């Protein structure tokens, strides 16, 4: 039925599943161990968990996703932690050699080495599955075993599975912060691939994370868990209707059918709501209408982008918790009269319904307080390209004399391949601009 | 940049009525990354454009006075307007914010409006 | 036996079938098990009509639910009275229809429609003989109308001495559900009004409002509106569920309230919609009824029928009054309200009275009727439809799964001969 | 329904925006925590608290205020105090610099700063109402804060809602007494803004309470608290028909559409009564008559001028407590054959009966008693205009050699401004000087 395949890729992407795995078990009551030793007093679990999960003759769950890591550290530092004996170490292969935000090695040299063992893995992981829609693909265009790696999988992927959703979830480089400097080098590179063999791509930086925090939260150190338990949470969200059911069940390929208009433009702008902490939820009034205002406040979005800059295509809703059905025509009614929020002259409406009865829980320990509903959104517009445009500047300052290039010429490429992948940027940007202007 | 430097905390989230309002790239020039519209000939359209021009036509020999497409739709919305169906009480014209501030919406009896 | 089938499509279908099999089980007195608990007389003999005679007197629905996704089931089943159908009816694929009409018709609608043409087949051969079908679905959506049109078009060619009337769900530029939505409905008035007998309106922001300004309810819901359909089809078939003195049926006001097959279009409605604390204050006659009857505040049009004319007016009553008042009443609204109607026809309000008063309520009486407001409708949809086809935008979907793009070209063009000819009909002249 | 915005600038207004709150919740049996504690012996509670407070729904109430100010410290102060629970953090915002009686910062370099926040708060706290009728703004002319800030904001407030009321309320620097030197510098820049840009203004200062708390209620020592009280005293009389209901309902609008006889003529006189402590409410007979007689007394107005002087416009009286109709018609009667009282040979009369049914109350720890029953007057006389009189004398003798202004200069404005503020207060003078003269 409804099952998917997880794919985590690099450090990132392997704390992303470790975050989204454990709050999938407390969400579900999940017991640490695999087995309900819940005996005494019940506390949930009677549901369909089959989504995720998969059910044993001995009452086992073992999970569903691919844990890949160029570098041992990383499968090391998950092997000792306290949820060993939840997945397989099967799951989690190790290797000797590693990329560390390099293409050119993860790519060719190192990438190539363990190829049938992943495919092998994946494909027993899709017979061990009934029904496949799509894969949750998590790396990191920063990271190099999250680019190169993560490239040449989802190529053989795309060309072995035409009839499956390709998803992606990764980070973008911040243009004001960044950990290294070589990150547009594999963005660069990273783009092309994700664009012209992929479905649709979801793209997410640190610094929006911090502002929202800093704002909200008011924390004055921050730490990877708190923003890998928004990213779980925001995945969660998507996927809520799937583990669960409600008025409207919205899929997968429900929301991804109309979520693409265009092949060559499928970035999505993600927002969750309530971004809040504890203190921050109590004496505050919570309906519809605000948040779904605040939704599209730019403070709260997830990338730094003006949304007055341009104009939305289309828009995907999505809502968690006790909605009631009047708030949101109310809502509906209240944006499509503003003249703050601008939109093109060729789409009068776009959204969907999507009424979850499950309520978030929460998490012993974390930030996030008892909210009775969520909602996520996803939009297109054209303001977003802004970031590419300054990914394509900084590319080509940092070609003219090029910098850091006789590494990836010795570990042997094509150079003509930045003058394709530069071309190619400008081509999606120019498609863009022209699919931005009205009429 | 240079706001949120300046600004320090600040986003563009940070937007009202000010000389910096970022929307003024195209009030300078509404024409740019805009096209002219000139009245076409498509077929498709003027199917319908023909039966139009024509009722307007009528409508102007009846009357006496040049009327546009446009000058010809608002002498109808006008006259449908005067024709009495206004309908002033539901929502084929009544704006979105108008229903939930209406003493139709307060399903809260009156019985404890009138204990309080 | 006279037996009618009943079939069931898309969510917001399944939904409303199983509240008005709740509703009829109710009021006919059919417990959740499957017994019968009735205690009145005319709910033993025509019982057989939606039901079928088992043994141990355990009486069994006869609808058919189609559908693409296996959650509807599930949720279906768990109810109150979900238990009590045949699961065998419950067909279902394992993809999903993704609110696409072209590929749901093409790919979920080759391999699975065989499974529900013979169940439909032994269903209609296990009865004597019938009437007609009846489908009720929703066209925001690939289930219900990416089959529902496929089905009926079927049922017509293999049976064309059958009536095939339908309550799909028509759609709303204020509330929406689909950014395609404009797409499938302009797909399903094709078939609509090229293989349909007949087709009644439904709107549920007309349903929202007029709960929301006169049931005066806290937190209305889709419970409700379900609640107001299945009230609404149950007095639109206690013209046979129930006879009475003047009894009617389907097919007689299907032939003598359509003037025009290419005009098949309805307008339904429910006469006592009070509040909760209105329902102990209330006088009931026959004048108040008909006010509400004839006024635009209780349809559940989200249009104005004063815009244009009055066409076919069926006026059925649920109770036991007089049938001099009803007379009465359309004559004096004939002659005072004489520029609402078609004046070359005269007597265009028919009579219909059922003595069995319905459970739980005393009086009752619903408005079936033909007037002249669907055109705005038709033309906003005529003009959205032109507007994403300049361009073509969210296309590539439907040019992918194979059909091509004349189709939407021939359905213009249908849908503009329509609107033409609905137009020049409105302004019906007595001569030059 | 009938919900107002308050609005606190300054030292002043912050303290007088506690005063007021502190007030209403002890008046309506709202406890400090925010929610109903009282399971056990109920006090009250149970009326239309919708007006100031607002229901959550889990029983809690929000105060609908904004706490402004540029210095921290008085936002330090309001939070360690015992009503922190109350409020919300975010309804106090702080500042790094401050005016400290500077209009020039206080409008250019430091008002300017915070604007947008301001301004969303002030939306957020709009949209969370359904009717708006007008606003307190709470500020000083002394104080550079709430008369640079204060100035600033209401401009804006102004050219964003044209259709609501905008109220004033601010201290007058009395001629005999003062605290700072340069009050005159703030007063002449903020009477134009209040003038040219608003549609009432209420003026008050602190001799005046001062001379009636030693008069009546003989204290050797006196307080803020006690000049806070008092003017809480005044704005709930104000605001009675809105909370709670009687004979004859005046509203904001009821009131203020009679208030105002032209644009440029808008300063009532206030007059507060009984003005007196517990031992002076016991054996003291209290009629309508003999209050209403007291209110025109000089001695009994919180503004230095002599009635007999000029003659009044428009009167505008209210009533709260126990009152019965025939009393107010005798002293209607007394007072309009009364040849002390001076009016216009114009208006022969004009007034308003405001009939309230809920009796004012006392305070733990405070000064006032119980009394039955309450009055407060609104006049409008042109004897009042001679306080601008001295306003303009002393500004004219600092300006004739440029008293403290090349910190103005240097801060950066124009120096014509001053002498476009002496022309208009020229002016209104004259207009004051003949509506005043009759036929």
């Amino acid at each position: 039925m409804r099952e998917c395949i997880s794919i985590h890729v690099g450090q990132a992407g392997v704390q992303i599943g470790n975050a989204c795995w454990e709050l999938y078990c407390l969400e579900h009551g999940i017991q640490p161990d695999g087995q309900m030793p819940s005996d005494k007093t019940i506390g949930g679990g009677d549901d369909s968990f089959n989504t995720f999960f998969s059910e044993t003759g001995a009452g086992k769950h073992v999970p569903r996703a691919v844990f890949v890591d160029l570098e041992p550290t990383v499968v090391d530092e998950v092997r000792t932690g306290t949820y060993r004996q939840l997945f397989h170490p099967e799951q989690l292969i190790t290797g000797k050699e590693d990329a560390a935000n390099n293409y050119a090695r993860g790519h060719y040299t190192i990438g190539k080495e363990i190829v049938d063992l992943v495919l092998d893995r994946i494909r027993k992981l899709a017979d061990l599955c009934t029904g496949l829609q799509g894969f949750l693909i998590f790396h990191s265009f920063g990271g190099g075993t999250g680019s190169g790696f993560a490239s040449l999988l989802m190529e053989r992927l795309s060309v072995d599975y035409g009839k499956k959703s390709k998803l992606e979830f990764a980070i973008y480089p911040a243009p004001q912060v960044s950990t290294a400097v070589v990150e547009p080098y594999n963005s660069i590179l990273t783009t092309h691939t994700t664009l012209e063999h992929s479905d649709c791509a979801f793209m997410v930086d640190n610094e929006a994370i911090y502002d929202i925090c800093r704002r909200n939260l008011d924390i004055e150190r921050p730490t990877y868990t708190n923003l890998n338990r928004l990213i779980g949470q925001i995945v969660s969200s998507i996927t809520a209707s799937l583990r669960f059911d409600g008025a409207l069940n919205v899929d997968l390929t429900e929301f991804q059918t109309n979520l693409v208009p265009y092949p060559r433009i499928h970035f999505p702008l993600a927002t969750y709501a309530p971004v809040i902490s504890a203190e921050k939820a109590y004496h505050e009034q919570l309906s519809v209408a605000e948040i779904t205002n605040a939704c599209f406040e730019p403070a709260n979005q997830m990338v730094k982008c003006d949304p007055r800059h341009g104009k939305y295509m289309a828009c995907c809703m999505l809502y968690r918790g006790d909605v009631v059905p009047k708030d949101v025509n109310a809502a509906i009614a209240t944006i499509k009269t503003k003249r703050t929020i601008q939109f093109v002259d060729w789409c009068p409406t776009g959204f969907k319904v999507g009424i979850n009865y499950q309520p978030p829980t929460v998490v012993p320990g974390g930030d996030l307080a008892k909210v009775q509903r969520a909602v996520c959104m996803l939009s297109n517009t054209t303001a977003i390209a802004e970031a590419w445009a300054r990914l394509d500047h900084k590319f080509d300052l940092m070609y003219a004399k090029r910098a850091f290039v006789h590494w990836y010429v010795g570990e042997g490429m094509e150079e003509g391949e930045f003058s394709e992948a530069r071309e190619d940027l400008a081509a999606l940007e120019k498609d863009y601009e022209e699919v931005g202007v009205d009429s | 940049l240079k706001h949120s430097n300046k600004k320090g905390n600040a986003f563009i989230e940070h937007y009202d009525p000010k000389e910096y309002d970022p929307f003024y790239m195209s009030k300078e020039d509404p024409n740019f990354l805009k096209v002219i519209m000139p009245p076409f000939r498509d077929p498709l359209k003027k199917a319908q454009y023909d039966q139009d021009d024509e009722k307007r036509t009528l409508l102007q020999c009846e009357t006496g006075k040049i009327y546009t497409m446009k000058e010809f739709k608002e002498i109808e919305k006008a006259q449908l307007h005067s024709r009495f169906p206004s309908i002033s009480n539901s929502r084929q014209s009544m704006t979105p914010n108008g229903w939930l501030k209406v003493p139709m919406s307060y399903i809260e009896s009156e019985f404890c409006k009138k204990s309080r | 036996m006279r037996e009618i089938v009943h079939l069931q499509a898309g969510q917001c279908g399944n939904q409303i079938g199983a509240k008005f099999w709740e509703v009829i089980s109710d009021e006919h007195g059919i417990d959740p098990t499957g017994t019968y608990h009735g205690d009145s007389d005319l709910q033993l003999e025509r019982i057989n009509v939606y039901y079928n005679e088992a043994t141990g007197g355990k009486y069994v629905p006869r609808a058919v639910l189609v559908d693409l996704e296996p959650g509807t089931m599930d949720s279906v089943r768990s109810g109150p009275f979900g238990q009590i159908f045949r699961p065998d009816n419950f067909v279902f694929g394992q993809s999903g229809a993704g609110n696409n009409w072209a590929k749901g018709h093409y790919t979920e609608g080759a391999e699975l429609v065989d499974s529900v043409l013979d169940v439909v087949r032994k269903e209609a051969e296990s009865c004597d003989c019938l009437q007609g079908f009846q489908l009720t679905h929703s066209l925001g959506g690939g289930t219900g109308s990416g089959m529902g049109t496929l089905l009926i078009s079927k049922i017509r060619e293999e049976y064309p001495d059958r009536i095939m009337n339908t309550f799909s769900v028509v759609p709303s530029p204020k509330v929406s559900d689909t950014v395609v939505e404009p797409y499938n409905a302009t797909l399903s008035v094709h078939q609509l009004v090229e293989n349909t007998d007949e087709t009644y309106c439904i709107d549920n922001e007309a349903l929202y409002d007029i709960c929301f300004r006169t049931l005066k309810l806290t937190t209305p819901t889709y419970g409700d509106l379900n609640h107001l359909v299945s009230a609404t089809m149950s007095g639109v078939t206690t013209c046979l569920r129930f006879p009475g003195q003047l009894n009617a049926d389907l097919r007689k006001l299907a032939v003598n309230m359509v003037p025009f097959p290419r005009l098949h279009f309805f307008m339904p409605g429910f006469a006592p919609l009070t509040s909760r604390g209105s329902q102990q204050y209330r006088a009931l006659t026959v004048p108040e009824l008909t006010q509400q009857m004839f006024d635009a505040k209780n349809m559940m049009a989200a249009c104005d029928p004063r815009h244009g004319r009055y066409l076919t007016v069926a006026a059925v009553f649920r109770g036991r009054m007089s049938m001099k008042e009803v007379d009465e009443q359309m004559l004096n609204v004939q002659n005072k309200n004489s520029s609402y109607f078609v004046e070359w026809i005269p007597n265009n309000v028919k009579t219909a009275v059922c003595d069995i008063p319905p459970r739980g309520l005393k009086m009752s009486a619903t408005f079936i009727g033909n007037s002249t407001a669907i055109q705005e409708l038709f033309k906003r949809i005529s003009e959205q439809f032109t507007a994403m086809f300049r361009r073509k935008a969210f296309l590539h979907w439907y040019t992918g799964e194979g059909m091509d793009e004349m189709e939407f070209t021939e359905a213009e063009s249908n849908m503009n001969d329509l609107v033409s000819e609905y137009q020049q009909y409105q302004d019906a002249t007595a001569e030059e």
